[PDB]
């Protein structure tokens, strides 16, 4: 469970510095992100999914 | 994480010895069976305790859901290409996780 | 290099030194079963577990208690080692009974 | 009217003597002998349904009786009157015993059948597999006197456990056991058939699995 | 086989003190698993130690 740790922190630190991928689309490029901002959206998005699976 | 609160519970009553007793507990049609004390403590567990089964319940089926979880996780990472020349560390390191979830189920089922 | 070896020096052990005393000396565990004599002459019967424990968990066994399909697990009795009711016998049938080598099917 | 078995020797030579003769011979083809066998294979093997069997294979299958109304008491007892086989346990009315039977210890019933019946079932008597064909059937719709005469004759290609390799009490406590076993409840949820992490592994992919991914599929969008 | 046994009052002079504990003769000497295990109950509990003075 230790090196299971160590290992999920490096790899969702580096998930966040190094930007999410995206699939091709209308506004969609090689140089920008389109989604939401975390503030009022994914937090909440991320919590409900959460409560669900324990559900 | 819920593998990680239902295993904190679950170590205040586990005893991880192989020496052998006698039952004599609640379970009739095991009185008198000659067992380790691994087998005794986790007997206790599923008997004696007030919501225990119920936990160890919801360890074991965790534990499935994050096996299959990862599975599928690495089946889309494989497919979209996301491992591509940024990412090939961040794939590397998934695929240590999958061997250490694979072992460390092992190990906790036995 | 040697604060590894210290590290890693505790849990290495030797397969085979002999540490099972047998009638040729003594032998390392590997090739030796339970069935093994240790005295150059001894008997060692086919006793069977009956699953109780008043007195007997092994009895002997005679030619006839069998008939033309039938099977049978049977373990080393060893008559010096007694009925369960002591601590002693006791312990010396709980490791007759746990014996990764000792099982045997009696045709 | 115990001399009466020209009934027996009224049904045998119109269901049995194409597969094993008229003197119970054992016709060199298809059927055993049926001499030294007694009352208690007959009773099994009709009773059962085993009995009087279509072409005959690997193993022969379970199905409906044919022989009722005190026949299978006069098949048995005309098989009976030329050989000395086992026979079944009667109660005091002359009828075939049951609850008495019940090895009133389940922990040594339990151990023996552990050591010398689920290698073959199950842990808690469920089927098993054997090699080419042939399989170990459920416990389940067995009854009492079922039990004592399939471990005391020995059917095809199950071992045959005498009354002095396997007592008469050993025997009336492993039948405790096996109908407690199939009997009790499951303190746990709907189990999933008795075996192990295969319905399990099954149950988790097309439900929790399923239930994820169409909670990932209403929340997100697709693009 | 004993790991205890009975005492008479003159085994003790009037300057001697003896930790006693609880006996009840159907408990036995320890030899078979039984009475063995209830000697080593009667051993250890946290009450069942006296002084006699
Ligand atoms: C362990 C177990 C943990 C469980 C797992 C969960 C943790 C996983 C992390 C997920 C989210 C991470 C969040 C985050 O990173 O925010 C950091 C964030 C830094 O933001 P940043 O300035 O944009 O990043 C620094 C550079 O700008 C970056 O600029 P850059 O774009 O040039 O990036 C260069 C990057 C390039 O290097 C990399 O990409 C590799 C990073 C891997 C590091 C190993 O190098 C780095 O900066 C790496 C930063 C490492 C810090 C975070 C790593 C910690 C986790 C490590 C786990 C074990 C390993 O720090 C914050 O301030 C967050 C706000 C919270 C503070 C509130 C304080 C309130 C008052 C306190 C009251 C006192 C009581
Ligand atoms: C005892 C025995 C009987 C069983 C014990 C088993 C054990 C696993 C109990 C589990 C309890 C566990 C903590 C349930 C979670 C409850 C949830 C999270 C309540 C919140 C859901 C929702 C209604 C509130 C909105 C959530 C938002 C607004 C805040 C919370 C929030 C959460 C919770 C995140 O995990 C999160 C992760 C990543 C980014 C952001 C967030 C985030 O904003
Ligand atoms: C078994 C056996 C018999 C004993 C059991 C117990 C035993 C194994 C105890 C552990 C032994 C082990 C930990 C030895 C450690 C010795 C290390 C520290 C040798 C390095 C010393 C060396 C001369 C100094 C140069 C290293 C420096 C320049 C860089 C490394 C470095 C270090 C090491 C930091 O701790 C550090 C902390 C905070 C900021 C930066 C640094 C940093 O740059
Ligand atoms: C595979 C083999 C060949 C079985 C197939 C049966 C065979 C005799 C005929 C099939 C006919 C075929 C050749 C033509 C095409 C048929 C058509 C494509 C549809 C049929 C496909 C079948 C029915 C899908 C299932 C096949 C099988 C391999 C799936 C295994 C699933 C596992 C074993 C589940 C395990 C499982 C078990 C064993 C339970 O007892 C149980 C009890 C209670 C709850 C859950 C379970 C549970 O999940
Ligand atoms: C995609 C990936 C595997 C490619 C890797 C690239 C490759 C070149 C690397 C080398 C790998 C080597 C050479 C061979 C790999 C073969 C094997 C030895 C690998 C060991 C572990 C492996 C890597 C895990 C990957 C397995 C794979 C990704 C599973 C994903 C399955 C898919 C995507 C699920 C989609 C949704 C799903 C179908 C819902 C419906 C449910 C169905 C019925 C699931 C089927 C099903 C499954 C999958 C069970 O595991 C199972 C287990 C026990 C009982 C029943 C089932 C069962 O019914
Ligand atoms: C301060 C205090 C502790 C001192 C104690 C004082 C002392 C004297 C008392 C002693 C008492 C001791 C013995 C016990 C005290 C505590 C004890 C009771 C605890 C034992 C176990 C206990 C029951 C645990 C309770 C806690 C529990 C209810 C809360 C759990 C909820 C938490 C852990 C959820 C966090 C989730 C996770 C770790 C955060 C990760 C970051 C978030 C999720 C972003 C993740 C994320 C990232 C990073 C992406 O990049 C991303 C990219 C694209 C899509 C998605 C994502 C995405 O989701
Ligand atoms: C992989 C195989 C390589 C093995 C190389 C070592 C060869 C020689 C060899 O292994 O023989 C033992 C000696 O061990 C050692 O020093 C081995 C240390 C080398 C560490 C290797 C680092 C990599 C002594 O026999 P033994 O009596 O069974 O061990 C007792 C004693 O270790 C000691 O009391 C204690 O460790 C006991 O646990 C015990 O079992
Ligand atoms: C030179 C080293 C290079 C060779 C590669 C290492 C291979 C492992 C060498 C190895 O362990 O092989 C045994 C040998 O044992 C030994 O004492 C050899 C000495 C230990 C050498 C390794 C220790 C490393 C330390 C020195 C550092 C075989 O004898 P044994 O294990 O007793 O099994 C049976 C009985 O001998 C039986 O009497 C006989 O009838 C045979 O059936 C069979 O040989
Ligand atoms: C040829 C078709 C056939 C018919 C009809 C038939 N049997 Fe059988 N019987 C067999 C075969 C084949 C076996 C061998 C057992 C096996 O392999 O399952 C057998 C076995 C038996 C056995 C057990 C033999 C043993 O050694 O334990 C008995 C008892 C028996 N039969 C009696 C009967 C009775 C009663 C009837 C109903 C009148 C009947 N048979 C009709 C084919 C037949
Ligand atoms: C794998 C070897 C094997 C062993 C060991 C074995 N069985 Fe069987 N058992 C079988 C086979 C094969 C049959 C099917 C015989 C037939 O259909 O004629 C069977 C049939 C039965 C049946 C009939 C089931 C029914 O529904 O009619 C019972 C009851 C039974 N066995 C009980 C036992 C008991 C009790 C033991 C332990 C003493 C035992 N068996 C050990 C293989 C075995
Ligand atoms: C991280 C991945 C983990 C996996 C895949 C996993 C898996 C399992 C499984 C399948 C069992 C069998 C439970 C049962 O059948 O009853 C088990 C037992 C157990 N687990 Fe875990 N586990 C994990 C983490 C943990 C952690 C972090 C702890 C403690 C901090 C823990 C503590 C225990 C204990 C004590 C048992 C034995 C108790 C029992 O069997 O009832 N586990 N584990």
């Amino acid at each position: 469970p230790g090196i299971i740790l160590a290992l999920i922190g490096l790899h969702l630190a580096l998930v966040w510095f190094q930007k999410h991928t995206q699939f091709p689309g209308p506004g969609r490029t090689e140089h920008n992100v389109v989604g939401v901002r975390v503030m009022p959206v994914f937090a909440f998005k991320s919590g409900a999914f959460f409560a669900a699976i324990v559900g | 994480v819920v593998l990680l609160i239902t295993g904190v519970y679950l170590t205040l009553f586990f005893d991880p010895s192989m020496v052998d007793v006698t039952y004599n507990g609640v379970y009739q049609p095991l009185r008198g069976v000659e067992m380790s004390r691994a087998y005794q403590s986790a007997l206790d567990i599923s008997f004696e305790v007030r919501g225990g089964l119920f936990v160890r319940q919801i360890h074991h089926w965790a534990a499935l859901m994050f096996a299959a979880a990862i599975m599928v996780h690495l089946a889309r990472i494989f497919f979209t290409g996301a491992f591509r020349r940024p990412r090939e560390t961040n794939w590397v390191i998934g695929s240590l996780l999958l061997i250490l979830a694979m072992f460390e189920g092992y190990f906790g089922y036995s | 290099l040697g604060t590894l070896v210290a590290f890693a020096g505790g849990l290495i052990k030797n397969p085979w030194k002999p540490v099972v005393p047998t009638a040729e000396g003594k032998k390392a565990v590997l090739w030796t079963s339970g069935w093994t004599p240790r005295y150059q002459g001894e008997t060692i019967y086919l006793a069977r577990a009956t699953g109780t424990e008043d007195g007997p968990p092994f009895i002997k066994m005679r030619p006839e208690d069998m008939d033309a399909g039938g099977m049978e697990t049977v373990f080393p009795w060893r008559e010096s080692d007694g009925d369960g009711t002591t601590v002693e016998s006791h312990h010396k049938l709980q490791e007759i009974a746990m014996g990764i080598r000792n099982p045997v099917m009696l045709i | 009217s115990s001399a009466l078995l020209r009934t027996g020797k009224q049904l045998f030579d119109t269901s049995c003597v194409s597969c094993h003769g008229a003197n119970l011979q054992g016709v060199p083809d298809h059927g055993p002998s049926l001499i030294g066998v007694g009352e208690a294979a007959v009773y099994f093997q009709v009773s059962t349904g085993r009995m009087p069997a279509m072409r005959g294979e690997a193993q022969a299958p379970r199905k409906d009786p044919i022989f009722d109304e005190a026949q299978i008491d006069a098949i048995g007892a005309y098989v009976q009157a030329n050989g000395g086989g086992p026979t079944v346990v009667r109660n005091p009315d002359g009828s075939i015993a049951t609850q008495s039977l019940r090895g009133n210890d389940l922990g040594r019933g339990g151990d023996l059948f552990r050591l010398n019946c689920a290698s073959c079932h199950n842990f808690t008597g469920k089927g098993g597999a054997l090699s080419s064909g042939k399989y170990a059937p459920d416990l389940a719709p067995a009854n009492e006197q079922q039990i004592l005469t399939a471990m005391l004759t020995g059917p095809q290609n199950m071992p045959k456990f005498s009354n002095r390799q396997l007592s008469f009490e050993a025997k009336k406590d492993i039948i405790a056991y096996v109908k407690v076993a199939t009997e009790a409840r499951q303190p746990g949820g709907y189990l999933l058939g008795g075996f192990g992490p295969a319905p399990e592994g099954m149950a988790m992919w097309i439900i929790g699995m399923v239930a994820a991914i169409g909670l990932a599929l209403w929340i997100g969008a697709r693009s």
